DNA sequence: ATCAATATCCACCTGCAGATACTACCAAAAGTGTATTTGGAAACTGCTCCATCAAAAGGCATGTTCAGCTGATTCAGCTGAACATGCCTTTTGATGGAGCAGTTTCCAAATACACTTTTGGTAGTATCTGCAGGTGGATATTGAT
DNA sequence: ATCAATATCCACCTGCAGATACTACCAAAAGTGTATTTGGAAACTGCTCCATCAAAAGGCATGTTCAGCTGAATCAGCTGAACATGCCTTTTGATGGAGCAGTTTCCAAATACACTTTTGGTAGTATCTGCAGGTGGATATTGAT
C-alpha cells in the first residue's frame, strides 16, 4: 500500500503563517507540489553542472547559492541568497 | 474480447465553435474561414509529438497504460512543464 | 533531539531534502549546509507566491486558494511570470487582455 | 427583431472565456482523438483518465497562447481578423519551424 | 557619371554577406562594450581572448537570425522595409517579451 | 571626441548583420532598437558568465564560462570547448 | 601541462573512413567535438532519467535507446537504434 | 588484451565512454552493452555529419572541412538541422536564401 | 534596340599559416584477473480503476441575412539608398606582469554503520463548510430612431 | 438624446462535494552516536597569455540628391458574425474485469579492488601543403539613352 511523500503539510504550514484564514484546494495542492519538485530539480541540476565543471565531487551550500543566482530572476534570488546564508549561518551555531 | 470499433476522422469532433472559443481565450475577435482546418492541422501534430513521446515512456515501462506521467515527461521533454497532476 | 528544521529555523523538512539530493544523482557527496540552504529557498519560493494567491483569493470574495489564484499570482508577477514562463497551470485559464485596435468606435 | 453589431458578442465572448478556466473542447471528442492518435503509434493501449485530461490541459493551454501570438501576427498587418499566414507566421518565429 | 538604384547594392551585399562567415562587427568596440556591462557585475575583470570571440559569435549569430524573423515580420505586414516594431514582434513571438 | 561604447558598434556594421539576415531595406530608428537588443543579449549571458567566473574564484572570465551561460540561454556554441 | 582529453584522433578515423582524401581544419575539429559531447550529454541525462522514472539503479543499452527514440528525429533515430543494436551484438558474440 | 571498441567493431573510444558514464552522476550503475551501444551512436552521428560537410568541401572545390562546410551539411539536411535546432556553429555563416518579394522587379 | 561602366568570373601563381607526421615519455587510462555485493526478472496474487455500457442533459449544425472588413487602386510626399575620401579609429604586432593552473599538504567534514527514537503517510470512520449553481429581481449596456 | 431589448450584476439560498477532523497504528524515515576516509582549501610559484601601447592599416562619418517605398484615402465586393431553428451527441452514474503494482524469492551481472599493459596527449623538433590573395583577361549585368 506503498507511501508517497509531497510538501503538502509545509505547503500548509507556511499558507497558514501568511494568510491564517485561507484554505487551499486539493488541486492547488498538487500544483504547489509540483512547483517545489521542480524548482528543486532545476537548482539541484544547476548546482550538479557547477560542482562538474569545477571538478568537485560535492555539492554544498556555495553550488547552492550560485545555482540560485543562475536560476532565480534579480529580486527573487536576492532574497533567496538571504534566506538561504540566514537558515545555513543559524544551523551552524544550532549543535 | 468480441470486437472494438473503428476510429477515423476524430478530428473533427474539434469543432467550429470549440475552436472560436479558444480563439476568444486567446483574444481573438474575428475569425476567418480557413482557420478551422489550419487549427485542426496545428493540434494534431502537437498531439502527434506528445502522444509518441508519451506511448514511447509507457513502452519503456513495459506497460499497456499510458499514465498521468508518461505525459507529464512527455511534455516536460518538449518544454512545456505542465503542474496538476503530480507533474 | 532537534530537527535539522528546527535547527535552521525552517518549515520545509531539511532531512526529506537531504535525501532527496542523495538518490537524485547529483554528485558524489552532498555538504550538510546544502539541504539547509535549498530548504529555504524552497520555502521562501512558495511563501512568495501563497501570499499572492492568497491575495487573489481575497480579491475575488474566496476563502479557498484555486488553481486560477496560483495563475492570477504568477502572471501577475513580472518575476514569477519569467521563472514559470514555460510552465503550465491546469485549471488555471489566462489574464483578461483585450487588445485596443478590437475595441469599439475610436 | 432585435440584432447585435458584428463585433459586439464577439467581445462578451473574449471578456467571459478570458474570466474562465473550463476546457473549451467537449471531453469525449477530444478522447477519441487521442486515443485514434495513440493508435496508430502503438495498438492495444490504455489511458488513464488523467493522462487525456493533461493532454487536454496542455493542447487548449498551447492552442490559447499560440491564438494570442497569431492574433498579434493579424494586427501587425492592420487587420482584426486572424488568418492561416498568422498562425504560420507565429509558428515560424516560434522556431516550431 | 554612373549611379546604381536603391536596392541594387543592397541585393549585392546581402549575397555577399551570406557567403562568407566573417564577423561584421569590429572587434575592438565590441569588447569594450563587453567589457562595460561586465564591469557592472564586478570590477576588475579581465576576459580571456577567446572568451570575447565566443561572445561575440553568439551576438552576431542571434542578432543575424532576428533579422530574418524581423524581416518575416515587415513582409507580412506587406512592407520591404524593417521597423522597429517588426523587431518588437518577432521578441514578443519569440518569448523574449 | 567623446563616444558611448554601444555607438561603437555603428550602422555599417548593423547594416552588414542585417544584410547576412537578407534584409533589403532598413528603417533610421532600426539602429538604435538594434544596440539596446544586443545590450539586452549581453547583459544576460555576461551577467551569467560572470556568475560562473565568480564561483570559480577567478578574475578572468574564460571561454567556458562564456559555454556554459550560452547553454544554460538555450543558445549553445560549438567551437570555443566542451 | 594537465590532460586535455579529446574525440579528435577518433572523429579523424571516421573522417578517413568516410572520406579518405579530406582533411578538417582545427575550427571545425573543436566544432566535432562539441558535437559529440553534446550529443553525449544529451543521450545520457535522457537515459538518466529513464533509468530513475522506472524505478532501476542502471543505466542498460535499453535506456540508451530509449532515450536515442526520444531525441533523434525519425531517420536518424533509426539509423542510431540498428548502429547501437549492430555494435551490442559483435561485442557479445566476441571473446 | 584486445580493446572493447575492437570488439565492438567501432572506431568510437568505449573505454572512454563507459568512464565518462560512471563518473557523469547519470545512475549507481552502468550495464555492460550501454557504453558500446552509446559509442556506436556517437560514431553514426559523426560518420553522417563528416559525410555531408565532406561533400559540402567537394562541391566548393575544397579538401580542407572547415566550418563553414559543417554549417552548411547540417542546415541543408532536415533531420540535422531539426537535431541542432538549437545550436550555434562558430564561423558558419547562413545559407543563401532571400524572399522572393525582395527581387528586383524582371 | 546600342553602349559603356563596372561587377563578376575563372585560370594560373605562390608564401606561409596552419596542417600533419614522428619520436621518446611518462602519467594515466584502459584492460585483465578474483573476491564480493546487489539489482531486477519471474512468479504469484491482492485489488485499483479502466473499458464499457444505459439514461439523462444541453450544445451543435445549418441557412439566412447584411455589416463592415479586406484588399485593390491610386497618389503624394517622406525617407532611406547611393555616392566619394581623408580623418581617425581599429588592427597589428612587440613586450612587461597578472593570474591561472599544477603541486603538495593535512584536517574539517565527508561517508559509513548500527541500534533508537520520531513522524509523515493512510486508513477507517466521523462531522464540517465553502461555494457552485439556482433563483428572482434591481442596474447597465447596446443599438434603433 | 429617449425608448426598449437583453445582458449583467448582486444578493440571498439550498445541497453537497470536497475538505478538514481523530483515533489508531506503523514502516520507514530521521535522528543520534561513534568509528574511518578524504576532498578541497590553503600556500607557494612557474609560465602562459592578457592589457597595454607604437606603428601601421584601411573602414567609416559625412551631406547631397532623388528613386521608390510607405501610408493615407477611397470604395466595391463579399466574407464572416449574428441568430433562428431543429435535434444529435455528450455527459453523467452505474458495474464486471484487465493489468498495475506490491511483496519475496533467487541468480546473472556489476562493483571493487589490485596488478600489468597500453595508448593517447604533449612536447620538442622538424616537415609538409591547401588555399587565400593577387594578377590578367574574358564576359555578364546594370543602367542610361
Ligand atoms: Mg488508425
Amino acid at each position: 500500500k506503498t507511501r508517497k511523500e509531497s510538501y503538502a503539510i509545509y505547503v500548509y504550514k507556511v499558507l497558514k503563517q501568511v494568510h491564517p484564514d485561507t484554505g487551499i484546494s486539493s488541486k492547488a495542492m498538487s500544483i504547489m507540489n509540483s512547483f517545489v519538485n521542480d524548482v528543486f530539480e532545476r537548482i539541484a541540476g544547476e548546482a550538479s553542472r557547477l560542482a562538474h565543471y569545477n571538478k568537485r565531487s560535492t555539492i554544498t551550500s556555495r553550488e547552492i547559492q550560485t545555482a540560485v543566482r543562475l536560476l532565480l530572476p534579480g529580486e527573487l534570488a536576492k532574497h533567496a541568497v538571504s534566506e538561504g546564508t540566514k537558515a545555513v549561518t543559524k544551523y551552524t551555531s544550532a549543535k | 474480447k468480441r470486437h472494438r470499433k473503428v476510429l477515423r476522422d476524430n478530428i473533427q469532433g474539434i469543432t467550429k465553435p470549440a475552436i472560436r472559443r479558444l480563439a476568444r481565450r486567446g483574444g481573438v475577435k474575428r475569425i476567418s474561414g480557413l482557420i478551422y482546418e489550419e487549427t485542426r492541422g496545428v493540434l494534431k501534430v502537437f498531439l502527434e509529438n506528445v502522444i509518441r513521446d508519451a506511448v514511447t515512456y509507457t513502452e519503456h515501462a513495459k506497460r499497456k497504460t499510458v499514465t498521468a506521467m508518461d505525459v507529464v515527461y512527455a511534455l516536460k521533454r518538449q518544454g512545456r512543464t505542465l503542474y496538476g497532476f503530480g507533474g | 533531539a532537534k530537527t535539522r528544521s528546527s535547527r535552521a529555523g525552517l518549515q520545509f523538512p531539511v532531512g526529506r531534502v537531504h535525501r532527496l539530493l542523495r538518490k537524485g544523482n547529483y554528485a558524489e557527496r552532498v555538504g550538510a549546509g546544502a539541504p539547509v540552504y535549498l530548504a529555504a529557498v524552497l520555502e521562501y519560493l512558495t511563501a512568495e507566491i501563497l501570499e499572492l494567491a492568497g491575495n487573489a483569493a481575497r480579491d475575488n470574495k474566496k476563502t479557498r486558494i484555486i488553481p486560477r489564484h496560483l495563475q492570477l499570482a504568477v502572471r501577475n508577477d513580472e518575476e514569477l511570470n519569467k521563472l514559470l514562463g514555460r510552465v503550465t497551470i491546469a485549471q488555471g485559464g489566462v489574464l483578461p487582455n483585450i487588445q485596443s485596435v478590437l475595441l469599439p468606435k475610436k | 427583431p432585435h440584432r447585435y453589431r458584428p463585433g459586439t458578442v464577439a467581445l462578451r465572448e473574449i471578456r467571459r472565456y478570458q474570466k474562465s478556466t473550463e476546457l473549451l473542447i467537449r471531453k469525449l471528442p477530444f478522447q477519441r482523438l487521442v486515443r485514434e492518435i495513440a493508435q496508430d503509434f502503438k495498438t492495444d493501449l490504455r489511458f488513464q483518465s488523467s493522462a487525456v485530461m493533461a493532454l487536454q490541459e496542455a493542447s487548449e493551454a498551447y492552442l490559447v497562447a499560440l491564438f494570442e501570438d497569431t492574433n498579434l501576427c493579424a494586427i501587425h498587418a492592420k487587420r482584426v481578423t486572424i488568418m492561416p499566414k498568422d498562425i504560420q507566421l507565429a509558428r515560424r518565429i516560434r522556431g516550431e519551424r
